[PDB]
RNA sequence: AGUUCUAUUGUGUUAGCAUGGUUUCGA
RNA sequence: UAAUACAGGGUUGAACUGUGGGUUAGUUUCAAUGCCCAAGGCAGAGCACUGGAUUGGAUACCCAGGGAACUGUGCUCCCAUUAAUAAGAAUC
RNA sequence: UUUUUUUUUUUUUUU
RNA sequence: UUUUUUUUUUUUUUUUUUUUUUUUUUUUUUU
RNA sequence: UUUUUUUUUUUUUUUUUUUUUUUUU
C-alpha cells in the first residue's frame, strides 16, 4: 500500500481545453527492477510474479479488507494481465454481502486501470454501495448534516 | 428551505411532515399571490380582515379540546 | 389507431440503435460507475410536469428525463391525474435498466407531487431523503 | 464624536498592505481635526456563506480588523468611499462609539456566566 | 401650558453597500 | 423599514417661569390618481389598435402582440377629501 | 413537440 | 421548453409592534 | 480560475472540455 505512495508525485498539468487553466494530476515513477528475471538466484521468477502466485494460492486466508488493497496495488505497476484478474470474479460474487464500503472503492480502480471492462460484476457493485450510503445525508456547500 | 432524512420510516409517513411545514411559513399562500397581480386597494381590506378571523379561531380550538378531554373523564365543575 | 406510448418525432429517427447510445460517456468509457449519487429535480405546473435526473457525482450532470409528451398523453388529458402517475412509472422502470437503486427526490412545489411519489414505491425505487427549497421572493 | 469601524480583510492581504491602508486613513483624520484612539486585531473569522464579489473572486474566510478614531462627523462619508475603491477589503461597516457598550471599556465576562 | 439640560427613536430627507422575485449570459 | 449626517415629535427627572389661553379672513404651506409641458429610454406590466373564436344571433369575458400613461423642488385640489359622524370645558 | 384553454386556435423550436 | 453555472442592467414593505385587559371608559328612546 | 461527491495507516483517493435530443426488461 505504501510503495505506490512513494512512487507518486502530484503535478498540475495544463487543461485540455484552456491552457491557462490547471488541474491537479498524479504521475507515478517508473520501476525498472521488478519485471526482469534473476538468473543468478535459484528463483528465476521475478519479484512481481512471485507475489501474485502466492496471493492466488492462499486467497482464502486473506480477509476482505486485506484482499482489495493487495489487488489495487498490483494494477498500479502496469500489470497488463487480464487473466490474473479474471480468477477473482467468481470468488467476489459469492461474498458480495461481506464487503465493506471501503472495499468497493479499492476494487473498481484496479479493473479500470488495467482496462478490464466487466459489466456483470460492476452492475451488482452499484447496488451495494448505494445501500450502505442510505443513512448519510449531505447537502450542498454545507457537507454531511445527518448521519445515521 | 427544509430537508428531511428517511431512516426506518415509510415514505408516506415522512412525506406527511414536510407537507405541514409549508403551512407554518405560508409557502403556498405566498406562491399563489405573486403569480397574479393584486391591486393595492384589495390588500388594504384583506390585510385588516385577517386580523379578526384568525384570533377567533384560536379561542374556539381550545374549547373543543376541553370537550374531548372531559368526555373521556366525565365529571363536571359547579359553583362549589 | 395504432397508438403508442412514446414520442412520434423520435420514433421516426429510429435506426435500430440500442438504448443509451447518444448519451456521452466518461474517459474510462463506463456510462455509470458504482460509486455515484443522484437527485431527481421535479418541477410542477398547471398543465404539464417535468422530472429530470441529475447526477451529483458528475458536477450535477443530467442523464435523461421525461415529460407528458413522452408517454402518449396529449390535449387536455395531461391535466388529469393519470398524466403525473404515468410519468412516474416510466422513470421508475427506466431506473432499473441503468442500474440505480437509491435516488433522492427534490421539488419546489407541492401541487403535483403526490402521484410521482406513490409510483416510485410500487416498482422498487426507494426514497432516502426529501428536499424542499422554495425560492420565495424576499421583496415586494 | 468618537467612531468605530470594522474591516474584514481577505486571504490575499499581506502585512504590507495593512500598514499602508491604515496610514492613508490617518491622513483624513488629521485633516478634519482628529486623532486616532487605538488599533487592534481580531484574527481570522469563519464565514457562514461564500462571498462572491465582482472582479475579486470567491472567498470563504478572512481577517477581521478593528480600529477606533475620532474626527468631524462629515469625515464618515469620505472614509466610507475610500475603503470601497481599495482592493482586499470585501466588507466593512462603521459603527458609532457608545458610552456603555464599547470594545474598549467593556470586554470581559461576556460568555462566561 | 412654555424654555434649558439628561435618557430614549421602525417620524421627515439622504449618495455608494448587503440580500432577493423577475429578467439576462454560456471558454 | 440594519449602518452614517441634518433637524422635529412623544415619555420620565431637576431648574426656571407665575394666567402664558379656546375658535379663527380681505391670510398662508402641504396634499393620492388623471391631464399640459419638460426630463427621459435598453427591466416587470398594458388603453387605443384586424389577430383566432363564438352563442339559443350578434362580440371588448378567456390567450398573445401592442410607439400613451409609471421617479418631477414646476403648473395644480375636481373625488367615496387620508385615523370613525364635534375644535374646547365639567361629571369617573 | 412546447405554451395556453371548459375546449380549441394563433405563435415558437427543425436532427 | 427543463436542469446546471461564475461578477451585466431596472426595481425595493416577505420576515420584525397585537388575546383592544381603566368603573370596560362611551354611538343614537321605538318596530 | 472555480472546485463537485467520499473515507479514515494520515495532508488520502476517483472523476474532469455543458447537459438533456425514445416506450415494454
Amino acid at each position: 500500500k505504501s510503495l505506490v505512495k512513494w512512487s507518486a508525485t502530484k503535478s498540475p498539468q495544463p487543461h485540455c481545453k484552456r491552457k491557462r487553466w490547471r488541474e491537479w494530476s498524479n504521475t507515478y515513477r517508473p520501476l525498472p527492477w521488478l519485471h526482469a528475471p534473476r538468473p543468478e538466484a535459484r528463483d528465476t521468477r521475478p519479484l512481481l510474479l512471485a507475489v501474485c502466485k502466492q496471493l492466488c494460492k492462499r486467497v482464502h486466508n486473506f480477509s476482505m479488507k486485506e484482499l482489495t488493497g493487495m489487488l489495487r496495488a498490483i494494477a498500479y505497476v502496469d500489470f497488463r494481465e487480464p487473466a490474473f484478474f479474471t480468477v477473482f470474479v467468481n470468488y467476489l460474487k459469492e461474498r458480495l454481502g461481506e464487503m465493506q464500503e471501503e472495499d468497493i472503492a479499492n476494487v473498481t480502480q484496479a479493473f479500470n486501470k488495467a482496462k478490464i471492462e466487466e459489466p456483470h460484476l460492476f452492475s451488482l457493485m452499484g447496488k451495494r454501495y448505494q445501500h450502505l450510503q442510505a443513512n448519510v445525508m449531505a447537502v450542498k456547500r454545507r457537507g454531511v448534516l445527518v448521519r445515521r | 428551505s427544509c430537508h428531511r432524512h428517511v431512516f426506518r420510516a415509510a415514505p408516506a409517513a415522512v412525506f406527511a411532515s414536510v407537507q405541514r411545514w409549508g403551512r407554518r411559513n405560508n409557502v403556498h399562500k405566498l406562491t399563489l399571490l405573486v403569480q397574479t397581480y393584486e391591486k393595492p386597494c384589495v390588500k388594504r381590506t384583506r390585510i385588516a380582515e385577517e386580523k379578526a378571523y384568525y384570533p377567533r379561531w384560536f379561542y374556539l380550538r381550545y374549547a373543543t379540546e376541553v370537550i374531548r378531554y372531559s368526555l373521556k373523564h366525565h365529571l363536571r365543575l359547579g359553583q362549589a | 389507431m395504432r397508438t403508442l406510448g412514446g414520442h412520434p418525432r423520435r420514433f421516426k429517427l429510429m435506426g435500430g440503435r440500442p438504448e443509451f447510445h447518444h448519451v456521452d460517456r466518461n474517459k474510462n468509457g463506463h456510462i455509470i460507475e458504482p460509486t455515484d449519487k443522484f437527485q431527481v429535480v421535479i418541477t410542477t405546473s398547471k398543465n404539464n410536469v417535468h422530472a429530470q435526473v441529475v447526477n451529483k457525482s458528475r458536477a450535477y450532470r443530467t442523464i435523461f428525463g421525461s415529460f407528458a409528451g413522452n408517454v402518449g398523453i396529449r390535449k387536455q388529458a395531461q391535466q388529469g391525474t393519470q398524466c403525473a402517475y404515468r410519468i412516474g412509472q416510466n422513470i421508475a422502470r427506466k431506473c432499473r435498466r441503468l442500474g440505480i437503486s437509491q435516488v433522492e427526490i427534490k421539488f419546489r412545489r407541492i401541487m403535483r407531487v403526490n402521484q410521482l411519489l406513490q409510483a416510485f414505491t410500487a416498482h422498487g425505487l426507494g426514497v432516502t431523503a426529501i428536499a424542499h427549497e422554495p425560492r420565495l421572493p424576499k421583496c415586494g | 464624536v468618537f467612531y468605530e469601524t470594522f474591516v474584514l480583510f481577505s486571504k490575499r492581504v499581506q502585512r504590507a498592505d495593512i500598514r499602508q491602508l491604515l496610514k492613508q486613513q490617518e491622513a483624513l483624520i488629521t485633516k478634519h481635526h482628529g486623532s486616532m484612539l487605538a488599533v487592534r486585531d481580531l484574527g481570522w473569522r469563519k464565514t457562514a456563506f461564500r462571498v462572491i464579489k465582482p472582479r475579486q473572486g470567491i472567498f470563504w474566510f478572512g481577517r477581521l480588523f478593528y480600529f477606533s478614531f475620532g474626527a468631524n462627523p462629515a469625515a464618515i462619508t469620505e472614509m466610507s468611499q475610500s475603503l470601497q475603491s481599495t482592493n482586499g477589503v470585501l466588507r466593512h461597516a462603521t459603527v458609532r462609539m457608545k458610552k456603555r457598550h464599547n470594545l474598549m471599556t467593556y470586554n470581559h465576562h461576556i460568555h462566561a456566566r
